[PDB]
């Protein structure tokens, strides 16, 4: 029964790493003008550019 | 002991009347006074950082005196005790230890030092010949060499 | 009939508190804690004396008196000031 009921598919980040890419999330899902009131669905569309800074 | 309270309601006049009793001028007294009004939070007990400032003012200030009589630093030492209740030895050392870490860069703590620069050369360059803050200075064992012959 | 007091309390403890907690609420854009909130701390510290019939308050009513304001002014905040808030006041709240 395990071989009708699915298709069955087909066939380590850093501390650092893991927490850039939770940064650049918001960064571009969200507008830069309300950042000072938190750190102080848009996540259907395309993501935003930021800076580095 | 005075070391073991916390979060002590300290006000203006009683860091005057502890330089005092150190024979310290009004110059570097008004500068121990200021860095408690900056630092008044993100403390523990806040004897222990006054006891570390004042204590570590007074060798720079009277070094003149320590190298020709070994018995003033033995005395500076016990007068502390009886002013905050204490009779360890090991508390006064722990504590003139912890807050030299934290004015070892600053401004008032260098001109302290050239009135009574080649230590933070190297360590801005990278050089791999600067003093690092492991051994024992030169001019401490001097101090306990003679500490016990008397 | 009974009436407790406050009596040998730990007044430099009380200082302490609303000293850093007016300092969080600044920095982070909370509630302004004014001078009403610091005599919120007795009443509450007072009524924990009267449930034991006691005429005095001693430092276990004082100590459960700070965790319930700053349970409720932790929790009347955002998210991100609720994940900070927590870790920096947890002394006062974890008691010995």
């Amino acid at each position: 029964i395990k071989l009708f009921l699915s298709t069955d598919d087909n066939l380590d980040l850093s501390i650092i790493s893991k927490y850039l890419l939770i940064a650049s999330y918001i960064c571009s899902y969200l507008e830069p003008r309300y950042d000072a009131s938190i750190f102080s669905n848009p996540r259907y569309l395309q993501p935003s550019l930021f800076a580095i800074e | 002991s005075l070391l073991v309270k916390k979060y002590c309601k300290m006000t203006t006049e009683e860091i005057i009347r502890l330089c005092n009793d150190f024979e310290l001028p009004r110059e570097v007294a008004y500068k121990i006074v200021d860095e408690y009004n900056i630092n008044a939070s993100r403390l523990v007990c806040p004897w222990q950082l006054v006891c570390g400032l004042v204590l570590n003012c007074t060798f720079i200030v009277f070094n003149e005196r320590r190298r020709k009589d070994p018995r003033i630093d033995h005395f500076i030492v016990s007068k502390m005790c009886s002013l905050m209740l204490t009779s360890k030895v090991d508390d006064v050392i722990e504590c003139v230890k912890l807050v030299k870490e934290l004015i070892i860069g600053e401004k008032w703590f260098r001109d302290l030092q050239i009135r009574y620069y080649d230590e933070i050369i190297f360590r801005k360059l990278g050089s791999m010949l600067q003093t690092t803050n492991i051994l024992v200075t030169d001019d401490q064992y001097n101090i306990w060499k003679k500490r016990i012959e008397m | 009939k009974i009436y407790p007091k406050l009596h040998q309390m730990d007044m430099d403890k009380v200082s302490r508190v609303y000293a850093d907690l007016r300092r969080e609420s600044i920095s982070t854009g909370s509630f302004p804690i004014t001078v009403r909130h610091l005599e919120s701390i007795l009443r509450i510290a007072e009524s924990f004396a009267k449930m034991r019939l006691s005429e005095f308050v001693s430092s276990y009513d004082l100590d459960r008196a700070i965790k319930v304001v700053v349970d409720s002014f932790v929790d009347a905040q955002k998210v991100s000031v609720r994940r900070q808030l927590r870790r920096s006041f947890a002394i006062y709240t974890l008691g010995h």
